[PDB]
Parts: C-alpha cells; sequence; structure tokens
RNA sequence: UUCGCCAGAGUACUACUCGCAACUGCCUAAAACUCAAAGGACUUGGCGGUGCUUCACAUCCACCUAGAGGAGCCUGUUCUAUAAUCGAUAAACCCCGAUAGACCUUACCAACCCUUGCCAAUUCAGCCUAUAUACCGCCAUCUUCAGCAAACCCUAAAAAGGAACAAUAGUAAGCACAAUCAUAGCACAUAAAAACGUUAGGUCAAGGUGUAGCUUAUGGGUUGGAAAGAAAUGGGCUACA
RNA sequence: AUGACCCACCAAUCACA
C-alpha cells in the first residue's frame, strides 16, 4: 500500500495546483485552510455530518497509519521482540523498565558516595499536567491495546517518576506528559461605558424560557426600575416577580443606588422576571469589585437556567406522561 | 436534570460571603468551592436573597398549591398569616396586663411552634409476615415528621371545614389551637402514638 | 516430577540435588545444537515466562541478535502463526526456555506447541519440570539468579561464536574465487 | 396500473417465500422446492414482439455504407424468431430438469465413503494433488439454544491419504455442510501419519487392540488377498496404501472411535527392523510356497548375538478364542464365507 | 424493528453500494436526495406533479436501459429542465448507449413538454461501499 | 485361584409349585399378552414457592402527586339485533386500520340492469374470492437487552467448550451497542438509533404477488337501505363546588 | 391447585462450447 500513498500524493500536489488555478489564487501560499473553503464553495454539500463532506486533504490525514514490514527479504524480523505479538508496546515497557532499573543504579551508587543531587520534577500541577490517554497511547505505537496494558504501563511510569529525576529520564517521561488546557471559570467583564456625557451605564442581557431582557443600568441615578417603558410595580404586579428583581441589588447591597432600564419580550409573568433577573445581575458586574463577581456566580445569579418546555412524544400524552396502559 | 452531575446547588445565603475573615475551614471550603472550577445551578425563582422568607412558609405554600397556582397559594399563605395576626391582636387588646405579657402576636412563631406540637415521634409501616400484614412502630426521620405535620393540616382544613367558612380562616383557626395542643390535627398525632404502643410488641417485625 | 528421578544423584535432607555430571553432559549437546542453529542463520526465540529475570533474559536475546518471548504467552501464536503475527511468516527454527513453567506453575504452553509445530526445544528443567517433550533438555537450577544468569551467557556466547564462524568461513569463501 | 408494478428482484423475493418462518425452524417439507429463473437471459435489446428493427439495436448501424431506416420484419420471419425463442426456452428447461450423477459412496443417500476432491494449497502454496480425501461419518447434530431453541450442526468425519502410507483423519464442524467438508479436509492434512508397510501391500504383524468400547482385530494377510474389513477401514486402507488384509470389529462401532483406535494401532507397528535391532538377532521369514528355503528380511545393523533365544516348549500366550475357534473349524457362520464383489 | 428502506446483514459477503448502506434516519445527515426540485419548500406548488413525474423516470428508465443500471437515479430540476444523471455498467457498445440517450432524451422531451437532459456515467462493476 | 450371580423392557419383590412355630407371611419364581424400545452417563439450554452476593430509580416494598373503578355524556369493544361488510381482539386489541362512513367513500344488504366488459394488442380483460400457516412490503414484542457472526487455532474428542492481567488458549474482519449527527453555541436532557433472533405475533382489504379458486359471474353498473339497545365493559370529556 | 394432542432440519446450484 506504499504505491498507493506515493501516488496519492502525486495527485494531491496536482490537483491541489489546479485548485489553485481555477480559484485565482497563487499556488505557493495556498494552505489548506483555502483548499477547505474552495471546496465548500465548489462542492456544497448540507449535511449535518462533517465527515461526510467533500473533502482534499494530504493523504496522509486521510489514510490510517501503516505498521511497516516486520522482516527483511530471507524472512528473519527486524525487531527482536517481534514474537510478542505487540513488538512497540512491550519495547516500550522494556525500555521504561531499562530506564527504571539505570535510575535505581545511578541512585544507589550515589547513594554510596553521600549524594542526593536531584529534586522531584513530579508535580507539574500548575502546568495543568496529565496522563496520555490510552487512545493517545495507542496512536503513538501505531497499535491496538488493553485497558490493563495502559494501566501496567502508567503505573510504571509512575514508578520511574517517584525516584530521583535524570535529564534523559525527565525528558523520556515527558513525551507522555500531555497538558490540560486554561482552566479558569472567571467571568469577562463588561468593559464600563460612558454615553453622551452621562456617566457609569453597564448593560447586561438575559435569556430564560421563551423570554428575552435587555437591562442597561445607571449607577449615577436612584432606585427605580422601567421595564418596557412603565414601573416595575406596574409591570410585575405579583410580590414573587419584584422579589426576584430585588434578588440581585439586596444580594450587593445596592438596593437604592441604581437606576435601571428594561426591554423584555416572550414568554409569561415568571419567565420575564427570570430574565430581568439574569439580565441585571449580568448588568451589575461592571459597577462591583472581582470578588462580589464570584459571590454572584456562587448564588447562581449569573447562570443562564436551562430548564425549558420538552416536546411532546408520540403515543403519549405529555412528553413524560403516558396514556392508560392495560395490563388484560 | 438538564443540568449534569458536575453542578453544585447555590448557596443564596448573604451574611456566609460577606463576613469570610473570621473561618479558616470554611475559607479553605468555598476556596475550593469556585476555584474548582465548579459549575453552579441557576437560582430558583421560589428563593430570594430576601431577609423576609421562611423556607418552612414556602414549603407549605407548595403543598398548598393545586394546580399551577403559585399565585392563589401564596394568597392563601398572605391572608392565613394576615388572619393569625390580627385575631392574636384581638385577642390581645381585650386582656390584661399579664396576658398582654404572655399573648404571642407573631404568626411566624405561631405556625413555627403549632408544626413543631403537631408533629409525630414515632410512626407506622406494615410489615409482611407468614402471609399476614402487621401494623408495625418505626422510628422517623425528620423530613417525614415535618412533611407528616404539614400535610395533616393542610388535609384536615381542607377536609373538615363547611363550604361558606374560607381557607386562611378554618388555617389560622387550626394553627392557633395546634399551638394550644387542643386541636383535632394533635388528636391524630395522639392516634399515632396511641396505635404505636398497641402494637409495641410488634416492634421485634423490624429487622433495620 | 516423576520423570526428573533419572537426572537425580540424589536427596540432601529433603532437598533433591541434580546430578551435574548428566548437566554437563546434557548442556554439552544442547549449546552444540544451539550454536549450529546458529550457524545455518535460523531463528532463536528465547521462551521464559518468570518475573524476575524477564528484563535479563530479553536483555540477553537483544545482544545475540536473537528473538524473546518473556511476556504473556498468546494463545494462538506458534499454531495459528499467520493470523497472529501476519500474512505470512517464518517461524523460530529453535526455542530456548530458560523456565520450563509458567507462573501458574503448568508446563509452558510454547513446549506442547512447538512440538505440535515440528520445531526442535532446547531447555532448563528443574527438579519439579516435564523433560519429555523437550528435545534437548539440560538438567539444572533455573529459580537461582547465578544459574539463570550462566545460562543466559553460556547461550549468549554460544551464539556470537557460531554468528562470527559463519561470517569468517563466508569471506574464506568469497576469497576462494 | 403501470405504477402498480415492480422490481423482478422483488417480485422474485416475494413468490419464493425463503425468508419466512416457515423455513427456520423447518415447519415445512425439503420435497416442496421452486427455484428462480431469469427471464432477462435470452432478451435482447430492441426486440418486441411487434417486429421492428432499430439501426442501432437490432440490426448494425451501416449497411453497403449507408444509414439503415427504421423498418419492420414481415409476419412470417416474426413467426420464426418467435420460433426460435421458444425452442431456446424448451432448450434451457431440458438443461434443468437433468440431473448430474452423484457417485456413491457406500449407500445412496450415505455420504460415507465419498471423495472430497484434494484438498486445498496450504499459505505457502504447498500444494497437494496426491491426496484424496473421503468422508467416513456425516452427521446432523443438535444444540439447545436461549433463543432459536434447536439449532443444527452438521459434523463431519473426514480422512486423507496419498497412497504412499502417509495418511491422517479430522473432524469438521459447520452450520452448513459444505463448509465443514472444507474445514474437515484442510484440517485433516495438518495431522498425518506415516503407516508402515511391510512389501506396501500389507501390514507387519498381527494387531489387536481395544480402543476405549471398540475391538479392533487385525490379520496380516499374502498378497492375493485383498482387503477384508468393515467398510470404513477399507476406505481408510485405500487411502494409506494397504492392498490385503483381514480386520474385524466388535464391541461399540462407533465411527471416530474407531478410526483413532485404527491409526493408533497401525502407528504402533514394529517393523522387522526394530525387532532385528532390539533382539540383536536375524528375522528370517518362511514362505510356505517357498518351502524350507530361509529368506532372511532383517538383520541387526550393530553386533548380532551369540545367544540362541531361550527355547519355550510350552509359550505363554494371550489367545482370542475367535481364533481358536477358527483354526479348528467350529465356525459354521453362514454370513462368513460369502462371496463379495472386489475389494 | 425497522425494515424500512434497508439492506439486512447477510452471512457477511453482500456487496453494498454508499446508498443502500444508509437506513432513513441517515437522509440529510449523511447521504443527500436522490431528487432536487422547488416543489418541496415552504411556499411552493405542484410537489403532486413532480413527484408522479419522478417515479414514472425511475421506472422508465429501469426499462429502458435493462441490466446495465449501476446505481438509482439523481434527478435534477433547473428552471423547466430536467437532467438526469445516471450510473451505468459497460453493457451494450456505445452505439446501442448513444441511441438510447437520444432515444429517450426525445421521447421524454415530448411526454412532458420540456427539455430533457441525460447524462451517463459509466462504471466497470457496481461501486462497492461495505462487506464483500 | 475360586465360588455366587447375569441372556431386551414391561407383565413380576406377580400366578402356580416345595418348604417353613410364618395362615393379610417369608422363600423359591413363570407364562399368555403388550411394546421397539427400556435403560446408564453426559452436553447445552430453559426452569426452580433452592441458596449466596448485588441491585430496581417512576420502581418491586417503604414512600410522593394526580387520576381510573361510583354519575352524566362522548367514543370503542363484547354480546344480544338486523336482508345487511371486513380487519385488530393477553402483555404486544379496545378515539385500534379511520390525520376521520349523511350520498360518495363502500368492500355489505335488497332490488334491478351489463356480458371481449378502463388498455396498443392478447380463447382475454376483471375479482376487497381462499390461504398472513406460501410471501415481499411495512411493523409490534422482548429492547436502551448486549449480544450476533464469517475465517482460523486449541481439547489423551470436540454433543460442546475456549477466561484468569503478578494472566492458565485463544486471535478475529463485520453488524449491533458505543462514538458522531438532530433539537442552530457548549454541557445535560430529549429525539433518533437498537444487530441476530423470539411470539407460524399483525396485515392477501396499502399495493404487489405463490398456490388454489370464479368467468352471461365469486366480475362491471344504477337506485335505495344498513336499523337497535336486554346487558356487560374499556378509554375519555364534564363534574360533584 | 390446574393447563387434549400435535410442531421441526435427510433436496441441490449458476456460467460457457
Ligand atoms: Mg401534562
Ligand atoms: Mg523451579
Ligand atoms: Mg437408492
Ligand atoms: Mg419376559
Ligand atoms: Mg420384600
Ligand atoms: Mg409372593
Ligand atoms: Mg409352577
Ligand atoms: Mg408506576
Ligand atoms: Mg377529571
Ligand atoms: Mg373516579
Ligand atoms: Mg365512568
Ligand atoms: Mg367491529
Ligand atoms: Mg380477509
Ligand atoms: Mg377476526
Ligand atoms: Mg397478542
Ligand atoms: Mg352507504
Ligand atoms: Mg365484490
Ligand atoms: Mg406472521
Ligand atoms: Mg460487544
Ligand atoms: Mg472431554
Ligand atoms: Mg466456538
Ligand atoms: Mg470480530
Ligand atoms: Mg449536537
Ligand atoms: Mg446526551
Ligand atoms: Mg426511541
Ligand atoms: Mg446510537
Ligand atoms: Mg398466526
Ligand atoms: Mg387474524
Ligand atoms: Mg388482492
Ligand atoms: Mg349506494
Ligand atoms: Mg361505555
Ligand atoms: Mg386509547
Ligand atoms: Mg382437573
Ligand atoms: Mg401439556
Amino acid at each position: 500500500t506504499v504505491d498507493f500513498i506515493k501516488k496519492q500524493i502525486e495527485e494531491f500536489n496536482i490537483g491541489k495546483r489546479h485548485l489553485a488555478n481555477m480559484m485565482g489564487e497563487d499556488p505557493e501560499t495556498f494552505t489548506q485552510e483555502d483548499i477547505d473553503r474552495a471546496i465548500a464553495y465548489l462542492f456544497p454539500s448540507g449535511l449535518f455530518e462533517k465527515r461526510a463532506r467533500p473533502i482534499m486533504k494530504h493523504p496522509e490525514e486521510i489514510f490510517p497509519k501503516q505498521r511497516a514490514i516486520q522482516w527483511g527479504e530471507d524472512g528473519r524480523p527486524f525487531h527482536f521482540l517481534f514474537y510478542t505479538g505487540k513488538q512497540s508496546y512491550y519495547s516500550l515497557m522494556h525500555d521504561t523498565y531499562g530506564k527504571l532499573l539505570d535510575v535505581e543504579k545511578h541512585h544507589n551508587q550515589l547513594r554510596a558516595k553521600d549524594l542526593l543531587a536531584e529534586k522531584t520534577k513530579i508535580l507539574k500541577d500548575p502546568i495543568g499536567s496529565r496522563w496520555l490517554i490510552k487512545e493517545e497511547l495507542e496512536e503513538m505505537l501505531v497499535e491496538k491495546l488493553s485497558d490493563q496494558d495502559y494501566a501496567q504501563f502508567i503505573r510504571l511510569l509512575e514508578r520511574l517518576s517517584a525516584l530521583p529525576c535524570g535529564a534523559t529520564e525527565e525528558d523520556f517521561v515527558n513525551r507522555f506528559r500531555r497538558s490540560i488546557p486554561i482552566q479558569s471559570k472567571k467571568q469577562l467583564i463588561e468593559p464600563l461605558q460612558y454615553d453622551e456625557q452621562g456617566m457609569a451605564f453597564s448593560r447586561g442581557e438575559g435569556k430564560r424560557k421563551t423570554a428575552k431582557a435587555e437591562v442597561v443600568v445607571y449607577g449615577q441615578g436612584s432606585g427605580r426600575i422601567d421595564v418596557n417603558g412603565v414601573d416595575y410595580l406596574l409591570y410585575f404586579p405579583v410580590t414573587q416577580d419584584r422579589e426576584q428583581l430585588m434578588f440581585p441589588l439586596h444580594f450587593l447591597d445596592r438596593l437604592g443606588k441604581h437606576d435601571m432600564t428594561c426591554a423584555v419580550s416572550g414568554g409569561g409573568r415568571s419567565a420575564q422576571a427570570g430574565a430581568v433577573r439574569l439580565a441585571m445581575a449580568r448588568a451589575l458586574c461592571s459597577f462591583v469589585t472581582e470578588d462580589e463577581v464570584e459571590w454572584m456566580r456562587q448564588a447562581g445569579l449569573l447562570t443562564a437556567d436551562p430548564r425549558v418546555r420538552e416536546r411532546k412524544k408520540p403515543g403519549q400524552e405529555g412528553a413524560r406522561r403516558k396514556f392508560t396502559w392495560k395490563k388484560r | 436534570s438538564r443540568y449534569g452531575p458536575e453542578y453544585k446547588d447555590p448557596q443564596i445565603d448573604k451574611e456566609y460571603y460577606r463576613k469570610p475573615l473570621a473561618e479558616q475551614t470554611e475559607e479553605e471550603k468555598y476556596e475550593r468551592d469556585f476555584k474548582k472550577t465548579q459549575l453552579i445551578k441557576a437560582a430558583p425563582a421560589t428563593k430570594t436573597s430576601s431577609v423576609f422568607e421562611d423556607p418552612v412558609i414556602s414549603k407549605f405554600t407548595n403543598m398548598m398549591m393545586k394546580g399551577g397556582n403559585k399565585v392563589l397559594a401564596r394568597s392563601l399563605m398572605t391572608q392565613t398569616l394576615e388572619a393569625v395576626k390580627r385575631k392574636q391582636f384581638a385577642k390581645y387588646h381585650a386582656a390584661s396586663a399579664e396576658e398582654q405579657a404572655t399573648i404571642e402576636r407573631n404568626p411566624y412563631t405561631i405556625f413555627h411552634q403549632a408544626l413543631k406540637n403537631c408533629e409525630p415521634v414515632i410512626g407506622l409501616v406494615p410489615i409482611l409476615k407468614g402471609g399476614h400484614f402487621y401494623q408495625v412502630p418505626v422510628p422517623l426521620a425528620d423530613r417525614r415528621r415535618r412533611f407528616l405535620a404539614m400535610k395533616w393540616m393542610i388535609a384536615e382544613c381542607r377536609e373538615k371545614k363547611h363550604r361558606r367558612v374560607l381557607m386562611p380562616e378554618k388555617l389560622s383557626q387550626e394553627l392557633l389551637e395546634a399551638f394550644h395542643n387542643q386541636g383535632p390535627v394533635i388528636k391524630r398525632k395522639h392516634d399515632m402514638h396511641k396505635m404505636a404502643e398497641a402494637n409495641r410488641a410488634l416492634a421485634h417485625y423490624r429487622w433495620w | 516430577h516423576r520423570f526428573m528421578e533419572p537426572y537425580l544423584f540424589g536427596s540432601r535432607l529433603g532437598q533433591d540435588i541434580i546430578d551435574l555430571e548428566q548437566t554437563a553432559a546434557h548442556l554439552q549437546l544442547a549449546l552444540n545444537f544451539t550454536a549450529h542453529v546458529a550457524y545455518r542463520e535460523g531463528i532463536i526465540l528465547f521462551v521464559s515466562r518468570h518475573r524476575q529475570f524477564a528484563h535479563l533474559i530479553e536483555t540477553t536475546a537483544r545482544d545475540c541478535g536473537e528473538y524473546a518471548h518473556t511476556r504473556y504467552f498468546k494463545g494462538g501464536l506458534l499454531t495459528n502463526a499467520p493470523l497472529l503475527l501476519g500474512p505470512g511468516v517464518r517461524l523460530p527454527d529453535l526455542i530456548i526456555f530458560l523456565h520450563t513453567l509458567n507462573n501458574v506453575f503448568e508446563p509452558h504452553v510454547a513446549v506442547r506447541d512447538a512440538a505440535k509445530m515440528n520445531i526442535p526445544t532446547v531447555g532448563i528443567v528443574d527438579t519439579n519440570c516435564n523433560p519429555a517433550l523437550i528435545t534437548y533438555p539440560v538438567p539444572g537450577n533455573d529459580d537461582s539468579p547465578p544459574a539463570v544468569r550462566l545460562f543466559c551467557r553460556l547461550f549468549q556466547v554460544a551464539i556470537s561464536r557460531a554468528k562470527e564462524k559463519r561470517r569468517q568461513v563466508e569471506a574464506l569463501y568469497r576469497l576462494q574465487g | 396500473s403501470f405504477f402498480t408494478k415492480l422490481t423482478a428482484d422483488e417480485l422474485w423475493k416475494g413468490a419464493l417465500a425463503e425468508s419466512g418462518a416457515g423455513a427456520r425452524k423447518g415447519r415445512g417439507k425439503r420435497t416442496k422446492k421452486k427455484r428462480r429463473k431469469d427471464l432477462n437471459r435470452g432478451q435482447i435489446i430492441g426486440e418486441g414482439r411487434h417486429g421492428f428493427l432499430w439501426p442501432g439495436l437490432n440490426i448494425p448501424l451501416m449497411r453497403n455504407g449507408a444509414v439503415q431506416t427504421i423498418a419492420q420484419r414481415s409476419k412470417e420471419d416474426q413467426e420464426k424468431v418467435e420460433a426460435d425463442m421458444v425452442q431456446q426456452r424448451e432448450e434451457w428447461d431440458r438443461r434443468r430438469k437433468m440431473k448430474v450423477k452423484r457417485e456413491r459412496g457406500w449407500s445412496g443417500n450415505t455420504w460415507g465413503g465419498v471423495s472430497l476432491g484434494p484438498p486445498d494449497p496450504g499459505p505457502n502454496g504447498e500444494t497437494y494433488d496426491d491426496f484424496d480425501t473421503r468422508i467416513l461419518e456425516v452427521r446432523n447434530v443438535f444444540n439447545m439454544t436461549a433463543k432459536e431453541g434447536r439449532k443444527r450442526s452438521v459434523r463431519v468425519l473426514v480422512a486423507v491419504g496419498n497412497g504412499k502410507g502417509a495418511a491422517g483423519f479430522a473432524i469438521g464442524k459447520a452450520t452448513e455442510r459444505a463448509d465443514a467438508f472444507r474445514k474437515a479436509k484442510n484440517r485433516a492434512v495438518h495431522y498425518l501419519h506415516y503407516i508402515e508397510r511391510y512389501e506396501d501391500h500389507t501390514i507387519y504383524h498381527d494387531i489387536s487392540l481395544k480402543f476405549k468400547r471398540t475391538h479392533i482385530k487385525m490379520k496380516k494377510q499374502p498378497r492375493g488377498y485383498g482387503l477384508h474389513c468393515h467398510r470404513a477401514i477399507m476406505t481408510i486402507c485405500r487411502l494409506i496404501g494397504i492392498k490385503d488384509l483381514y480386520a474385524k470389529v466388535s464391541g461399540s462401532v462407533n465411527m471416530l472411535n474407531l478410526t483413532r483406535g485404527l491409526f493408533l494401532g497401525l502407528s504402533r507397528q514394529e517393523t522387522h527392523q526394530q525387532l532385528a535391532d532390539k533382539k540383536s538377532l536375524h528375522v528370517v521369514e518362511f514362505r510356505e510356497e517357498c518351502g524350507p528355503l530361509p529368506i532372511v528380511v532383517a538383520s541387526p545393523q550393530g553386533a548380532l548375538r551369540k545367544d540362541p533365544e531361550p527355547e519355550d516348549e510350552v509359550p505363554d500366550i494371550t489367545l482370542d478364542w475367535e481364533d481358536v475357534k477358527a483354526a479348528q473349524g467350529m465356525k459354521r457362520s453362514v454370513w462368513s464365507g460369502l462371496k463379495r464383489a472386489a475389494t | 424493528k425497522n425494515r424500512a428502506a434497508r439492506v439486512r446483514v447477510s452471512k457477511g459477503d453482500k456487496p453494498v453500494t454508499y446508498e443502500e448502506a444508509h437506513a432513513p434516519h441517515y437522509i440529510a445527515h449523511r447521504k443527500g436526495w436522490l431528487s432536487l426540485h422547488t416543489g418541496n419548500l415552504d411556499g411552493e406548488d405542484h410537489a403532486a406533479e413532480r413527484t408522479v413525474e419522478d417515479v414514472f423516470l425511475r421506472k422508465f428508465m429501469l426499462g429502458t436501459f435493462p441490466g446495465c443500471l449501476a446505481d438509482q437515479l439523481v434527478l435534477k430540476r433547473r428552471a423547466n429542465q430536467l437532467e438526469i444523471c445516471a450510473l451505468v455498467l459497460r453493457q451494450l457498445p456505445p452505439h446501442k448507449f448513444y441511441f438510447l440517450v437520444g432515444y429517450s432524451e426525445t421521447l421524454l422531451s415530448h411526454f412532458y413538454k420540456c427539455p430533457v437532459h441525460l447524462h451517463l456515467q459509466t462504471v466497470p462493476s457496481k461501486v462497492v461501499y461495505k462487506y464483500i
């Protein structure tokens, strides 16, 4: 299947030249991005599965990694671990154990000479370091693996990293390091806005349950709230809804210090109360300190409420409720 | 369950967040709370940061509700609290200085005391042995006893009133009668305790 | 093991003493065979399932330019070669057993299956091992480190010497014409 | 009514009823049979019974260097064409109703004795055309399954040999009969015995073996006496290359046990050379037809003994009451002397 | 079980097209539509007509090209003209192929009163997506 | 080396004999007749009011909420009833084929009519005639169950079985599950999906068909009729405030 | 507590002259 890959790369280069020509672009500055835009335009397949869409890519990405030829033309296998049926994995383990033996020898010689010169590199935790998944290891060796195989290997790496770390040994166990991406849930503060000689006005947008709310709050005004051009006491006759509007302000002790205007559409009265509650909470985050933002998040003020009406299902009554079931 | 198991419940208390600096283990605890990058459920519409809301009053409100009416049930709760208040003011101004020192005008403490008085100590579970069902005395969990108290209250003041009589009236009546231990609700709790003593031997059938 | 008695010099206070005269007589022939196999350019597999000397053996075979299976032996490995290993394969022309048992103390499958496959087998058969299906058994101790190391070394050297003599007689063959 | 019609595949799938529930549990008989015939088999593009000739289809596009016009055949011409197509149908019906001959192994409906033809070439390119395979026993066997209930697998026992002294048997099992045949062949090649043949016709010496509950007793015959044996044993013998033998089987006649026991007993043979070597003496054969003349068969390579064998006046040997009864003419069985066809 | 437009799993030998290898719940997800026309859009008319036309076209094309039809028809309708795209086995000599191209295009142009285009893509044998 | 026993199963630890402190006894022990098997061990299932663990998440008990069963109506079955359709009819039928019957639809009944009688041609059209136990097509059901299966390999024989991770014979492509896709951002949820088989499950009345039936009729038209509530019951709607 | 009887595996193709 090698001649296949050679050919596929030839015809990929030729075809990339052709595509660069018809699209009217420089064949040299053509990227995979541009190829993607090009075929997206030329063959526009709406299909919801993205792997079923038209693709021209480099044959190495398209085709799966191949296990190379395991023996010479005389029949003698290249690797000495061949007959294990896993040569890659058991090679990996052989070398890992070889280096653990090396660390033990070297560190024992340094125990006899009265020297512990090493340090523990085992905590990478601020880097967000983790081990490979079984999938990654499987891809690295170009060989299928078992859960107990991966677990064995990882445990042996834990044995290695728990000892004094050499340079070559550190570099070795760091192939098998991955770094988990950024973990911070800190919000993104709306930059405060100054408009037409008026000072300190912030905006926020809540969405709850068919109801959308856009809230503009002024920190320069006294306490009142105008929802869709009318007073909040008029728009929300129910006490519960006014308490919902009162929640974030009472939470921040801002109850008299801010003046708000709102546009809320759709849903019912309580859905609107909630949307405005959320919008208001997200709007008051520009005026407050970075700690009280975390306090509002931990009171559940800043999170949208995912709870939404479920679709009725055929053969049932209420999307949960079922028709009366007769035994006999 | 539109929330994954990852989502923690919100802590609505303002006093907790306002005065952190005096406690080490709790500082460490809510440090681990937010710094864990922990998702938080959106705070409920029923629950507020309000200094005026009693969770027990809210539970009883819910337990009164028929259909989807929070409005009508909150209405009847409000009216019952107001009715207890004014009943105790009417009892206050017709009394003398001693009984003006004694009588309680807080409808909240009357609610909580009536329910504490009306909650059962012990209970009955049916158990199948030898092809017969025996009623057996079972110690109850707290929440179960609170529930039983409230449900017994609403059961009686729904069922036993005359149709002319309004709900806040009957409910305030029974709240003030159960405050003083003389209500039919406490008679029900007593029927339970007497049926729990009549069967006391059968307490051996309980295996837990 | 009952079949081990002709190889025993005797029992000293409950411990079994292997006769080393016979051990030498056998090991001679075993090494002889092993070298002759390496000379004729054929595959030698070191099989042991013992986890002490696993690394040592893998090391030994890597250093002779020979192959080692020290791991869990997959079921159809020798019998069904083409599926486990690949489309067509060569199989080891000799198999060396440093331990004739598996860690549950039964005979290593590869003995029965190398027999099954018409492959000759050299192995170190301890006092409790079964010699029957092994082609060139060498009676001796497989448990203690100096014994295992001695045999590792011995087979290493026999292999290396064989391959070298092959190289040199080849050079002589090329200078002949 | 045009939209109310369908594909031929759909129609055949419908009419044949192969996928039904009657086929699976064997809820219907095997003597009931109907087949699918292609209706496009003998038809050409453009042909119709109206008789038209189209320039691109029925007839060549250009006749005499010009373009042929759309035309129609004469009435009688179309009569002859339809006669031809009818005779084509009758020809294929004549071909279809003729059943190919199946060579019978032992009985008409038995698979035993039947040849499967040379086994399949190994993965290395190794090919045996010198090997023939015979079926010993085919048997329908069942297992109770959680879902399916009774589940029927065929298992066949098959033997192979080159006639040159190498032979072996194996068993194979599958849901389909064909599959099991294949499996059993290819597996049989792997287990082969070498059976030593004295003078390449008989065995070396009299054998008697009890394998499990089966008793095989084989006596070594002279040159002219062909293969007097249980039919299975005759088969295996023709595969080994043993041309002259007598074998009686007693006890359980169960096939597998019979061939395992047989191959064991033939494998346990002791060659005159092995005997010569273990006794260190000359083994010397006395033909009755050649008289007192002492033909020396085997000589003990290595050092011959100067010590004569101890002479036992009366030997101690286990004797079969059957052989003794035979020797003294007390076997009167009407079944024993019967004339049979050739080996 | 759902039997709709499904090719059941055989003993594992059964050759299958990309088309037949995907059940009805995979339309618009993996496999696309075998017909393209406006009539099924929100504000549009004469879906019924386009449908009956479609059916007759499949039946007709199947009968006119016996045995050489590889995959199900692709019917594209653009501004009164229909382009029929077909995958065809190599069976007939190109003479017959062109004969039937012209004959069909003409015949259906005169039957449906609109211009009919016919595009034949020839393939050596049925393209196999699965099993086999 | 001996002795005692044993010649298909039942009939039969029986009938008749001899002997016996036994008299409803023991001992000895047949045949007619009946059958084509009777037996012994095993294998894989299934099952068990068998035991031990672990569970159930609308789910069994404990427990929560709202209903049904009683009333009136609405609608469907069952019966009874008519000259007067059919189909479903434990779970997996019962506002079910029907997202739909005043005529039509319509297949039924009663009268009447028409016999190359829809088509380019056809000693042919046409059939809602029988068979869903001949079927294709669609499905139900186990089932949000985790298995099915080709090709090999192993077993002092193999009916079948085939794991032990400090690993003892199993490799396996494929299909399901899983993953992706949808519900316009994630996540969750929901939808969709769910193999092989099981219930000769449902449907010849969607249509198509095998086999067997009708042909001035079991086919094609027109007109008008299809009632009804003794009773029983399912599912609903409206209530009893 | 109960639940007529009867149910199952013994036949081989296609294509060409
Ligand atoms: Mg509902
Ligand atoms: Mg040992
Ligand atoms: Mg015959
Ligand atoms: Mg008898
Ligand atoms: Mg007795
Ligand atoms: Mg008697
Ligand atoms: Mg007698
Ligand atoms: Mg329930
Ligand atoms: Mg109701
Ligand atoms: Mg009711
Ligand atoms: Mg009712
Ligand atoms: Mg009906
Ligand atoms: Mg019918
Ligand atoms: Mg019926
Ligand atoms: Mg049913
Ligand atoms: Mg009518
Ligand atoms: Mg009719
Ligand atoms: Mg059916
Ligand atoms: Mg699986
Ligand atoms: Mg066995
Ligand atoms: Mg198996
Ligand atoms: Mg597989
Ligand atoms: Mg998605
Ligand atoms: Mg999900
Ligand atoms: Mg679903
Ligand atoms: Mg899925
Ligand atoms: Mg049925
Ligand atoms: Mg029926
Ligand atoms: Mg019909
Ligand atoms: Mg009418
Ligand atoms: Mg009713
Ligand atoms: Mg219903
Ligand atoms: Mg009875
Ligand atoms: Mg029964």
